[PDB]
């Protein structure tokens, strides 16, 4: 199985100038034939669907309706790309009924001051990403060319769209955040790191080495990492919720610190020596070079009966402007340009994070434009494989793809003021969706 | 034809491509992958590979079950038989068998490597006699060897099968003989047509005919082809001969015939030696004793020849045709006018088996069909004689066969063995002579003197005559008994074939589930008995994994002019030859691979890595290299002194003034003693596997070592990669005793580099003969002493001087001589004592640590003074308790702080020393040609490395959320039960049952920067580390056991996790403070001392030199043992290693320092019949030792020195012999003793092959 | 291609390979499950249920 399909039922009371006063939105998701992570999905989709908008009066309900299909489970975004997409379907719906421009209706209902989520948790450089995106993309200039194009073209049309985003990260209970490490220093000066996270290609392993390099102040090359194993770090938690390196980053930091403090007297009797001489003397002087680290986790709690709590340690702010040209005769379309600004705030590895965003964006893109699963009336899966299941290829992604992190900004909570960008990019794909949606309209 | 069909554990094995060279043992382990049955040599001497074979005889309808050595069993000979291995009779995966149970819970197991073979030597015995006597138990065991336990706990478990406490005998399962595997009926039908079977290999074809015509035919067509039934000869002799064709006469019925009719017994060639035993007992028992003279001679010889395994396969024919120079049966067969029935393709024929049939006589084309041995005439007498390093399971130094026919001598004849290169006038001169001895003694003396390797001529000629005498009286007796001093009559009585372990119990109030002090069985005990314990070699071969063989220097000291391996590289399935130029980085002050020169007669010069070990063994033997000898050459320490060749400076220790004390002394005594070396003889030969994880230069290494960390760096420094790239694992080791500390680090590096160039996993396992050559052992030791003593025995001054042969590289040598010097004083206060020692280095293999580490060597010299002084004065124990410590005193290095006396006192009681010494004295007054001796030796041992950081240790304890705990530390299981203890500890401090706790292995991934598992401190240091890990954790669950103080360990941990409390914690022990300053000659090294003492007693046979160990008592201060069953085992075992060092175990070298004794066949460790048949051990009442964890005391090396009680037990026998009619050298063997007791016979000849090093 | 993923690991002597049969129906009782042909098929060592 995979991501949970999602049916949205909404009622939007809006004013004539576009400002949305009330929304009674109702979500259901097909969870399949077993619980798995379903219930947590619908919890999450509900918490985050409000996105970047303050709807002063907003009711949202959601239930996981189970069926005789394979059991669905987590997926990058975990409920947010599903639920957010419905609220965005209102902003463009309302903008339609008004005949007002989409981005106009969007920056009317977007957060302004310090405010609160629908679960009562409580600054904002969301606007910054939006502003910067409005610039880097030259949104207003290009929308002009698009409008003109639509006046010249009939059997072909273009569309442009810019979507804001307030994502967040982390499990909904404190103990879900804990993490561990066991750092080892052999007498030749070489270090073996080991932690609870697991390399899936998003570069945890790489980061933990970067960390270990700071706190031991030796070159990355002295440091090496073998694998993740239950022999070296017991009772670990899945590598998810975009917090992988936040939590383990802290564990590994803790192991290093503890060790350094043990070499304190050793770097005094020979303050100008070499890392190699230090360790040999540590050993000869009976100082332990085996140490383990630990992170109790970020405080997070939620009370669904009172409907309020503080779950996520911080938020990820971003936005994207995409542009497409649809072929009215065949239905096909090509993605022309796409711009993305995302608050990374002192990334720990600019190259890693940027990759995350670029990628996660395309998964997002495929979800809203290309990727299809189909079932027969009795729920047998028709599309089994690459020949029938189409993921984005090299010629599908926008041929002009720009990504940029907002100027670094304090986020003291997370290690080194970093910010987990693992799932972030995904939702921003629907910019290509609403890019397409406006083409159709103009048609 | 061609398809090989036999059953393994009731499962049907059918091999379509059989190879006449692969033996059963390889097949089980490498192809079926039943790793349970293991090889520890290959000579058929250690039974470690014992299995059981079942045969159906369709003509008889019988199902036979006999034990055999699988290393020598050709799979091509199994067609239609069945095989049962250790995992066939039971396993923890299904259910275990009483034999596997009683051996494990009774603690007949430590290292576990020799166990599957014991189990299968006992099982077998049950399958034959479900309620066996002891004589039978002894027969079935005679052929298994163990180096750890001492045989006591094993024997005892066997005995449980017929009609405080260490274990609970009442919980044993009962034996249901009808519950065993049922002989496969497939095999029964299969045994009911006849046609030739022929199997083809790479180099050899096996042909087994089904008729005598066809057999005779193949012989004539293939006169070179050997005829193989036992293979207990071709097995050894072949190893580098290879035959393109081999023949098995097994199927030929005319070779298995026994007709007893009338005037002679006729035995078919094929009859095994077991079958000849049983047939010869059946015949002798129904015949008069005048007619059976020679049958009872064979019988007498058969009973001690090898073990059961070998007699179960070895053939009468094979035994005769191979005419071994020391054969036990031949010398009598030939002196009885026996007859060989031979048949060629030409016709029948009979050739006699006479004195010269054993030339330097069957034609190539004829086969032995049977031997005719006649009943004895009324007036003829025959007699067999024998002498061996051990009572059974070992060839005769010299054996004899003799016959006469009368009391005037009508005929005469004598055949000897063990002097001529084969079994070899003086008797012909004696025809007509009345029963003439003194005359025949001179005649036989000149004769044998006229008629080789082996050395010790003097002794060999002395026995030759000594048997003359024995025969002289043996017959005079039958003569008087048919129609004679008593002191003489004794010599005709030969020596046959051979306890309570006590400790203080655990506190009444101590809960069941706190295991400390509790005699807990070795956690791997059962797995040892089921063959589920995976040692190193038991690991599966990975696709591409290569096997390593190394060629070594055949010269002591030499330049290497040419090294050509071109033939090798091309040989079958070789992938690469690795040399010194293939080492990517550092090569070793000693080198992995010899460069330019070679400095010792075992140094490895290169290695070849094939796709099979056989392909690597038979390639490496075709590498060619030429040497240019480098004179000067140094072997003996006596050499290295002349050429002033040493390792490190002289080390000296002094207290009092020895120069002045020497004048005010009543008497002076000078002399010297030499001490022999010794081989570890771990049952698991050195073994390592290097396995590239295929990335970032990473690699796993599974190695059989006492120090995985050392290994780790020794490899990372050879290849030039960071320590963090190589993860080093060690789950268990099949024995160590010190020899696996340095060595495996080197051997791992040798293989590490082979893995570099080949780019693949390398498995490096040494055959034993190489292991004994390459890795060395204990340091021989020459002692030079001057003793100034008073007339009452009190020693006032001693100027003692030690040297030890360290070999060709430093290794741990210098630390040895340091230690031997520190501890040699032992239990005695010599008020003025100077001792110096230096390590003189030679061109012999590099010597290393050994249980006792210098103390059994140096202590033995000071004990040689106490008995020397006692001699000059005219009683030993009197002189010993005069100079023994009394008050609080100081060692020769000024350390201070005695329940030594207690052990002595208690020993003087528990042994009844004074009562027995009385019986001994009396015995010596009754006996002349036989004497007894008794001895009681004190001991003050100590433990631990000589620098603080050497004591550190670590652990990483893990608690999962289901309540189960995973422990991991720095020590390594060698069979002394560290792993077991750390679980006992973990159980105290976590207060959960042992069963909640589990331990996987030792690995450099989990505990970095560890120290070797040695100095008897293993569990002291790691015990503390693991304790520290547990405590730290418990303290973290403090708040959790308050909010729910009455909950369950399970609920606690789950809540710990939910409340973000870390369940991952590491422990550490900074170590015991220890320091030494050799310049001031004083310091405090050892944290505490181990006190003990032993009283042993023996009876020596003045005529042959042999002796039996009668009783032995041991008291040892264990002081709140952590595991009474474990420690007692340590003492029992280490005592026997001690015993072997001083009485049995010999290493011998040629003048140029090449190792003669390479293997079990020549190197004799103690067997079941060597250890004192009455063996008692007891720990002194528990006493505070607050320093060590739980007031425990490491007893790992303790027992060893206490062996010399058997030495000094022997020494007093000799004296009592000589008296009615010194300073003995360490190995006091049959030779040394026999000579010590000089008589009418030893006065006939006076006096090379061997030089003592 | 030096990164060893899971499948890249060598096959060990005796290591077996697994295949599973799955429900071809959405919601159903299982009346009969016969695998007799399987167990006998070439080089199958066991069918697990
Ligand atoms: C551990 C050990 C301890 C031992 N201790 C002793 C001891 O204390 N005293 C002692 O005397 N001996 C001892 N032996 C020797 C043992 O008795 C011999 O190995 C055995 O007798 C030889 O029998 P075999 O069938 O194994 O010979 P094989 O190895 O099978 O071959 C013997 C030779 O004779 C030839 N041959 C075999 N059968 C026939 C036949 N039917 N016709 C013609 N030619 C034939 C073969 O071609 C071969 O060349 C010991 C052996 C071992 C392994
Ligand atoms: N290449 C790659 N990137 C990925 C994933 C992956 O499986 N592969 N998983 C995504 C998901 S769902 C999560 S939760 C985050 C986990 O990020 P972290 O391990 O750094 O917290 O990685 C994201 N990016
Ligand atoms: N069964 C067995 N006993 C043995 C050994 C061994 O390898 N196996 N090694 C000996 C040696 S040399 C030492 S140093 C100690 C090591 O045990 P410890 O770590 O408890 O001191 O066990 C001694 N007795
Ligand atoms: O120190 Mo033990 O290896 S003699
Ligand atoms: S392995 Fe067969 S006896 Fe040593
Ligand atoms: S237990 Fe028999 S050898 Fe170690
Ligand atoms: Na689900
Ligand atoms: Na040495």
């Amino acid at each position: 199985g995979g991501r949970h399909p999602l049916l949205g039922k909404y009622k939007i009371g809006f004013m004539n100038n576009g400002k949305i006063k009330a929304a009674d939105i109702q979500l259901y998701i097909n969870g399949g034939c077993t619980p798995d992570d379903s219930e947590l999905v619908i919890e999450y989709a509900l918490l985050k669907l409000e996105n970047a908008y303050k709807i002063p009066n907003l009711r949202v309900r959601g239930r996981v309706c189970k069926t005789n299909l394979p059991s669905n489970t987590a997926f990058r975004g975990f409920g947010f790309p599903q639920g957010a997409f419905v609220t965005e379907t209102c902003m463009s719906a309302v903008a339609a009924k008004c005949r007002l421009p989409p981005e106009k209706v969007r920056e009317l209902n977007m957060y302004r001051t310090i405010d609160r989520t629908i679960h009562n948790q409580e600054p904002t450089n969301l606007l910054q990403c939006w502003e910067a995106c409005v610039e880097n993309s030259s949104y207003y200039n290009r929308k002009k060319a698009v409008d003109e194009f639509n006046q010249q073209r009939f059997w072909k049309k273009r569309g442009i769209a810019i979507i804001p985003m307030k994502f967040s990260v982390g499990f909904p209970k404190t103990f879900y955040y804990q993490a561990a490490a066991l750092v080892q220093i052999y007498t030749d000066g070489s270090v073996l790191v080991a932690h609870g996270g697991v390399e899936l290609g998003q570069g945890i392993n790489t980061k933990m080495i970067q960390v270990a390099s700071r706190e031991l102040k030796i070159p990355m090359s002295y440091i090496h990492l073998d694998e993740m194993s239950t022999v070296t770090v017991p009772n670990t938690v899945t590598t998810g919720a975009s917090t992988g390196a936040d939590v383990n980053g802290r564990a590994v930091q803790n192991a290093c610190q503890i060790l350094m403090k043990r070499l304190e007297p050793i770097i005094k009797q020979n303050p100008s020596g070499t890392w190699e001489e230090w360790v040999k003397e540590a050993f000869v002087q009976s100082i332990s070079l085996s140490a383990t680290g630990y992170f109790r986790g970020y405080q997070a709690d939620m009370d669904w009966e009172k409907g309020e709590g503080d779950i996520f340690p911080y938020f990820v702010f971003g936005a994207a402007c995409s542009e497409v040209e649809i072929d009215c005769l065949t239905g096909a379309h090509k993605n022309i340009r796409t711009d993305i600004v995302m608050d990374g705030s002192f990334s720990i590895n600019p190259a890693v994070d940027i990759g995350q965003i670029e990628g996660a964006f395309v998964q997002g893109l495929g979800l809203y434009t290309l990727e299809e699963l189909k079932y027969s009336p009795e729920g047998v899966l028709y599309t089994r494989g690459p020949h029938q299941y189409k993921i984005a290829s090299v010629t599908d992604i926008p041929e002009e793809f720009h990504v940029s992190l907002l100027t670094p900004t304090p986020n003291p909570k997370a290690i080194y003021s970093s910010k987990g960008l693992g799932e972030a990019g995904t939702f921003l794909g629907c910019s290509v969706f609403f890019a397409i949606a406006a083409a159709v309209a103009a048609a | 034809s061609d398809e090989l069909i036999f059953f393994v554990n009731g499962k049907k094995v059918t091999e379509r491509n059989a190879d006449p060279e692969v033996n059963l043992l390889f097949y089980l382990r490498k192809v079926i992958r039943l790793t349970g049955t293991k090889y520890g040599c290959g000579g058929g001497d250690c039974g470690a590979c014992t299995v059981m074979i079942s045969r159906y005889d369709p003509i008889s309808k019988r199902i036979s079950h006999f034990s055999a050595t699988a290393c020598l069993v050709p799979i091509c000979s199994l067609h239609g038989a069945a095989v049962t291995t250790v995992e066939g009779i039971g396993s923890t995966k299904t259910r275990i068998h009483p034999v596997q149970e009683r051996i494990a819970k009774g603690h007949g197991t430590q290292c576990g490597f020799c166990t599957p073979g014991m189990v299968m030597s006992i099982y077998t015995l049950l399958r034959n006699h479900p309620e066996p006597s002891t004589e039978q138990i002894m027969e079935t065991l005679g052929g298994n060897l163990c180096r750890c336990t001492g045989y006591r706990p094993i024997v005892e478990s066997a005995k449980s099968f017929c009609p405080t406490k260490l274990y609970e005998k009442k919980e044993f399962q009962p034996l249901d003989p009808t519950q065993e595997l049922i002989f496969p009926p497939e095999l029964m039908r299969m045994a009911e047509q006849n046609t030739v079977l022929t199997f083809r290999g790479e180099r050899t074809t096996w042909i087994a005919p089904g008729t005598l015509n066809d057999l005779l035919e193949l012989k004539m067509k293939h006169p070179s082809a050997p005829l193989v039934i036992g293979n207990t000869y071709l097995g050894l002799h072949m190893k580098d001969v290879s035959y393109p064709i081999i023949i098995s006469p097994a199927r030929i019925l005319e070779l298995f015939v026994v007709t007893n009719t009338k005037q002679g017994l006729t035995l078919g060639t094929g009859l095994s030696l077991t079958q000849v035993k049983n047939v010869l007992s059946d015949v002798v028992s129904r015949l008069p004793k005048e007619k059976t003279q020679i049958y009872c001679a064979l019988l007498k010889q058969l009973k001690t020849l090898a073990g059961q395994q070998i007699r179960n396969v070895a053939s009468l024919g094979g035994h005769i045709i191979s005419r071994l120079p020391t054969s036990d049966l031949n010398p009598i067969l030939g002196i009885g006018n026996c007859i060989l029935n031979v048949a060629s393709t030409e016709g029948i024929q009979q050739i006699p088996l006479n004195d010269h049939f054993l030339a330097g006589i069957l034609k190539p084309e004829q086969v032995l069909i049977s031997v005719f041995v006649p009943r004895s005439s009324k007036w003829e007498f025959v007699s067999a004689f024998r002498q061996a390093p051990r009572q059974q399971n070992a060839f005769a130094t010299v054996n004899a066969g003799m016959k006469v026919v009368f009391n005037t001598i009508t005929d005469l004849g004598i055949l000897y063995g063990g002097i001529g290169a084969t079994v070899i006038k003086s008797c012909r001169q004696l025809i007509g002579r009345c029963w003439m001895l003194d005359d025949a003694g001179k005649m036989i003396c000149e004769e044998v003197s006229l008629l080789a390797p082996g050395g010790m001529e003097e002794y060999r000629k002395t026995l030759a005559i000594s048997f003359l005498f024995m025969f002289y009286l043996d017959v005079l007796k039958q003569l008087k008994t048919r129609d004679i001093s008593q002191k003489l009559l004794h010599i005709l009585e030969d020596f046959p074939l051979t306890g309570m372990q006590s400790f203080q119990d655990v506190d009444f109030q101590q809960p069941l589930q706190d295991p400390i002090g509790r005699p807990i069985m070795h956690q791997s005990g059962i797995k040892h008995a089921t063959g589920e314990a995976v040692f190193c070699d038991d690991m599966s071969v990975l696709p591409g994994e290569l096997f390593l063989a190394v060629v070594t220097s055949s010269k002591s000291h030499a330049k290497i002019i040419s090294l050509d391996a071109s033939e090798a590289l091309a040989s079958l399935g070789v992938v690469d030859v690795v040399t010194a130029r293939d080492v990517p980085g550092d090569n070793g002050e000693e080198s992995l691979y010899a460069q330019d020169e070679v400095i010792c007669v075992g140094q490895i010069v290169c290695a070849v890595a094939a796709d099979s070990y056989a392909h690597a063994q038979q390639a490496a033997k075709k590498v060619k290299i030429v040497y240019q000898d480098i004179e000067p050459m140094i072997v003996t320490v006596q050499d290295a002194l002349q050429y002033e060749s040493f390792i490190g400076p002289e080390r000296k220790l002094e207290q009092g003034n020895v120069e002045e004390a020497f004048q005010c002394a009543d008497q002076i005594l000078e002399g010297e003693v030499h001490l022999g070396g010794q081989e570890h003889f771990y049952m698991e030969t050195q073994s390592v596997r290097v396995v590239p994880k295929g990335e970032d230069k990473e690699m796993d290494i599974y190695v059989s070592s006492q120090d995985a960390a050392f290994t780790q760096e020794m490899v990372a420094r050879t290849l030039g990669i960071p320590k963090n790239r190589i993860n080093c694992h060690v789950k268990r080791v099949g024995g160590a005793f010190g020899g696996k500390a340095s060595k495996p680090g080197l051997l791992a590096s040798v293989a590490a580099v082979a893995a570099q160039k080949t780019g693949r996993p390398i498995r490096f396992i040494l055959e034993r003969r190489d292991d004994m050559l390459i890795t060395g052992g204990r340091h021989p030791l020459l002692g030079k002493y001057k003793i100034g003593f008073m007339n009452n025995g009190k020693i006032k001054a001693a100027d003692i001087q030690l040297y030890i042969n360290g070999g060709c590289t430093p290794d741990d040598s210098e630390l040895v001589i340091e230690y031997a010097l520190l501890k040699l004083e032992n239990a005695y206060k010599i008020p003025n004592l100077r001792v110096r020692g230096r390590v003189c280095k030679t061109n012999l293999p590099s010597n290393t640590a050994f249980r006792g580490f210098g103390f059994p060597q140096g202590a033995f010299v000071t004990e040689t003074c106490m008995s020397a002084v006692a001699a000059k004065c005219r009683p030993p124990e009197k002189v010993r308790e005069l100079n023994m410590y009394r008050t609080i005193d100081r060692t020769i290095h000024n350390q201070e702080f005695t329940n030594l006396l207690q052990c002595w006192e208690a020993c003087v009681e528990n042994s009844s020393y004074y009562n027995r010494k009385k019986a001994v004295d009396e015995f010596n007054q009754q006996r002349f040609w036989k004497k007894r001796g008794i001895a009681i030796i004190p001991m003050k041992f100590s433990v631990g490395f000589p620098k603080t950081f050497y004591y550190q240790a670590a652990a990483l304890v893990q608690i999962y959320t289901d309540g189960s705990v995973l422990v991991a530390h720095g020590g390594v299981e060698l069979g002394q039960g560290i792993n077991t203890k750390m679980i006992q500890v973990a159980s105290r401090e976590l207060k959960i049952p042992m069963s909640y706790i589990h331990l996987d292995e030792m690995s450099t991934v989990t505990v970095p920067n560890t120290v070797t598992t040695g100095a008897s401190t293993g569990a002291d240091v790691n015990g503390r580390a693991v304790q520290n890990a547990c405590q730290i954790l418990m303290k973290r669950l403090e708040p959790i056991i308050k909010q729910n103080p009455s909950g369950t360990w399970e609920e606690w941990v789950k809540e710990a996790f939910v409340q973000s409390i870390s369940l991952s914690a590491t422990g550490y022990f900074r170590g015991y403070q220890a320091d030494m300053d050799w310049e001031k000659g004083e310091g405090d090294i050892f944290p505490y001392f181990v006190f003990g003492a032993a009283c042993s007693e023996v009876e020596i046979d003045c005529l042959t030199g042999a002796h039996k160990n009668i009783r032995t008592d041991i008291v040892m201060d264990g002081s709140f043992s952590i595991n009474p069953a474990v420690d007692i085992g340590q003492i029992e075992g280490a005592f026997v290693q001690g015993l072997g060092l001083y009485t049995l175990e010999e290493l011998k070298y040629s003048p140029e320092g090449v190792l003669y004794t390479r293997g079990p066949h020549q190197y004799k460790i103690a067997s079941v019949t060597d250890i004192p048949e009455e063996f008692h051990v007891s720990l002194l009442t528990p006493t505070p030792n607050p320093k060590a964890i739980y007031s425990s005391k490491g007893l790992g090396e303790a027992g060893t020195f206490l062996g010399c009680s058997v030495f000094f037990a022997i020494a007093a026998a000799v004296a009592a012999a000589r008296e009615e009619r010194w300073a003995i050298n360490s190995p006091a063997t049959a030779e040394v003793i026999r000579m010590a007791c000089e008589d009418q016979f030893t006065n006939l000849v006076p006096q090379p092959w061997s030089i003592p090093v």
